[PDB]
């Protein structure tokens, strides 16, 4: 369920806290970088 | 040359579920309990 | 979670909201043989006298 | 099995052996439907929100239809799912994307009496 | 005799772009002694075609504007924006609520009122069974009745029987029935 | 006078993604074109025991800023910067690649990922076998600057560009202009 209080993880919570309020490109890269773009909506697991 | 294909479908234990007093799912509850009183069809859809 | 396609029991969680046992598989085999060949032979003889 | 398939030649050795798993695991196949918001009966507020889903599936319905999906080659039937529309294949055909009815017309105008209509095209 | 002696050519363009595509190649066939002398001509195929991009044309996923803003009376200050891809189908965002939440009571009323929100009847409290689903009615029992004398395996691919089905997306849905209440 | 040539360039590359069993019929190559039946039904239960996550569905990994300080905000300005890094390094800045090439961008410099049975500097060498239909498909251009907001639309206009539609293959799939709403600062950002 994507819609909801997913419990966050530690380091991604930690690091959405240490972003600055004004907008900063610096960080908002570094952590786009680290963790991504996208998450998960559906899907199976199918091998290949 | 020749070519051959075969489909085969299995019958296999039905299912009934009981018609009246079904007893829901932790998540679905859950969820279901944070739906707005007044109409919205946004965030209806998104149990849907 | 009962046993589906593994142990005894497993353990679901509240953010996650399904867990599914139904079984699908595809398969694919696209084989192509291929043998050329080549024989050529050619001979001449001239005897004059 | 589905390795063994490359050589098929209509084998049949582990047809039982497939046989036993799927009466260890069967998949759902073949089903009956009912509306989902019969579902919520035991909720503080059981009516107000069951109506209020009501509403939400006919203004779904009314978004989102089959028909919006471009048709598929040979007879396949389309699917909405997210903003994509897949050809769900039939028995015979293959491919990434392999009569049916056709969009619903606009309400039309409530009339002095309580009939009011809608058609829809099986174009 | 050797089809191979006259090499196929190039695969030419697909016809069309996406609907349908046909190509073909032919023999560079010359009529040499070989060719008569073989009856290379009626052996030796002079062309292959097949199809090209058998797919079919989906058309580019179009969005509309957005709408006005819904007024919002919600526990939770949020308004909702609907417009009809890779951008959002509805976005959300916070509220200015004219009026917060209300209404709040008490479900349960003849029965237990689980912790975690689910509403059972009380009989089903201290028999020694996880009916609310985070063993809230087993909690602080100090007796039990026994409701089943052995414990019995659950039925295989019962959590498929209690799935949801959405028609419009061809894979049903997920969990919405208990299948482990009993 | 007898002159013989004889050439025999056979490969392969399988790709077999369990992390043990992974060895057996990659490494069966030698000789064993087709895998072993046992081995085949090992390395499924394997990869049954062990997840293989690929082949997902996606979402905007924004939405997930829920209950932060700063939350919205920070939402929006998540937004912004994904936007950026999107259209900073789009694969449109490279230069297309020869034979039907994919190019991708890590950090600062261009990789053409070569189709199947390619390889060379630009995915030119290496020609002997294409197996499809050919041609040169079309790509889309990077996106111009963005519209002013005059009455909130977009103002993109992917166009085509240096890759053209020449070996007779299918355009560039894709809209040509978008629209939306212009945020400006997001309605004084919320009230
Ligand atoms: C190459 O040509 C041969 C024809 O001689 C094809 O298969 C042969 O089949 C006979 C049948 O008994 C075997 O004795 C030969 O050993 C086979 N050839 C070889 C090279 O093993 C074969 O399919 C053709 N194509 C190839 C080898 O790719």
């Amino acid at each position: 369920n994507n819609p909801e209080f997913l419990q966050l993880a530690e380091p991604f919570w930690k690091e959405l806290s240490h972003l600055p309020s004004l907008y900063d490109y610096s960080a908002y890269r570094r952590l786009i970088d680290q963790y991504g773009t996208h998450y998960l909506q559906s899907g199976s697991l199918g091998g290949e | 040359s020749s070519f051959i294909r075969i489909h085969k479908v299995m019958k296999v234990l039905n299912f009934t579920t009981k018609a009246k007093d079904l007893h829901l799912s932790d998540v679905f509850l859950k969820a279901l309990n944070h739906l707005p009183l007044e109409y919205n069809s946004a965030l209806y859809s998104r149990i849907f | 979670v009962f046993s589906g396609d593994g142990k005894d029991f497993y353990r679901l969680s509240g953010n996650v909201l399904s867990y599914t046992f139904q079984v699908k598989i595809n398969n694919d085999f696209n084989y192509e043989f291929y043998n050329s060949t080549w024989s050529y032979v050619k001979h001449t003889s001239t005897e004059h006298t | 099995l589905a390795w063994e398939k490359g050589s098929s030649g209509l084998e049949e050795k582990t047809f039982s052996e497939w046989l036993e798993s799927v009466k260890e695991n069967p998949a759902v196949i073949d089903f009956e439907l009912a509306p989902i918001v019969d579902l919520v009966r035991n909720i503080p507020c059981a009516v107000t929100k069951r109506n209020n889903l009501r509403k939400a599936l006919q203004e779904y319905a009314a978004k989102f239809d089959p028909c919006q999906c471009a048709p598929c080659p040979n007879n396949g039937r389309p699917t909405l799912s997210g903003t994509e529309c897949l050809c769900v294949c039939q028995s015979g055909t293959y491919g990434e994307n392999c009569g049916q009815w056709g969009c619903w017309s606009s309400w039309s105008t409530c009339d002095a009496t309580y009939k009011r209509s809608r058609t829809r095209e099986c174009n | 005799c050797f089809c191979d002696h006259y090499a196929w050519t190039q695969w030419t363009s697909c016809s069309k772009t996406c609907n349908s595509g046909t190509q073909s190649r032919h023999r560079q066939i010359v009529v040499d002694k070989y060719y008569q002398e073989n009856f290379c001509e009626q052996i030796c195929s002079k062309q292959e075609t097949r199809e090209c991009n058998w797919q079919r044309c989906p058309i580019n996923c179009l969005l509309g504007d957005f709408g006005p803003w819904s007024d919002c009376d919600p526990c939770i200050e949020k308004q909702s924006k609907v417009r009809s891809c890779t951008a959002p189908l509805v976005a959300f965002q916070p509220c200015i609520p004219s009026k917060l939440c209300k209404i709040e009571e008490a479900d349960c009323k003849n029965k237990f009122r689980c912790d975690s929100g689910r509403c059972i009847a009380r009989k089903l409290e201290c028999n020694g069974e996880n009916d609310c689903g985070d063993n809230s009615d087993e909690r602080d029992c100090g007796r039990t009745k026994a409701v089943c004398t052995r414990k019995y395996n659950p039925i295989p691919s019962v959590q498929l029987m209690g799935n949801g089905f959405h028609f419009l997306a061809g894979e049903p849905r997920g969990e919405v029935l208990d299948n482990s209440f009993t | 006078a007898a002159s013989g040539t004889q050439n025999n360039v056979l490969r392969g590359e399988p790709f077999i993604r369990g992390a043990g069993f992974i060895s057996g019929l990659s490494y069966l190559e030698l000789d064993n074109p087709a895998g072993n039946k046992r081995r085949y039904s090992a390395w499924a239960e394997s990869v049954t025991n062990l997840p293989q996550v690929i082949k997902q569905k996606l979402t905007p990994l924004y939405e997930l800023v829920k209950e932060v300080p700063c939350a919205s905000v920070k939402k929006l300005y998540l937004k912004w910067a994904l936007e950026e890094y999107l259209d900073e390094f789009d694969p449109c800045h490279c230069r297309p690649c020869q034979n039907g090439g994919l190019a991708t961008v890590e950090g600062t410099h261009c990789l053409c990922h070569c189709k199947p049975y390619t390889f060379g500097a630009a995915c030119e060498q290496g020609v002997l076998v294409g197996n499809q239909a050919g041609g040169v498909d079309g790509g889309w251009s990077c996106w111009s600057s963005w519209s002013p907001c005059v009455q909130g639309k977009k103002t993109r206009s992917r166009e085509c560009n240096n890759p053209p539609p020449s070996g007779g293959g299918r355009s560039c799939v894709g809209e040509t202009t978008e629209s939306t709403q212009c945020e400006d600062e997001e309605l004084e950002h919320l009230r």
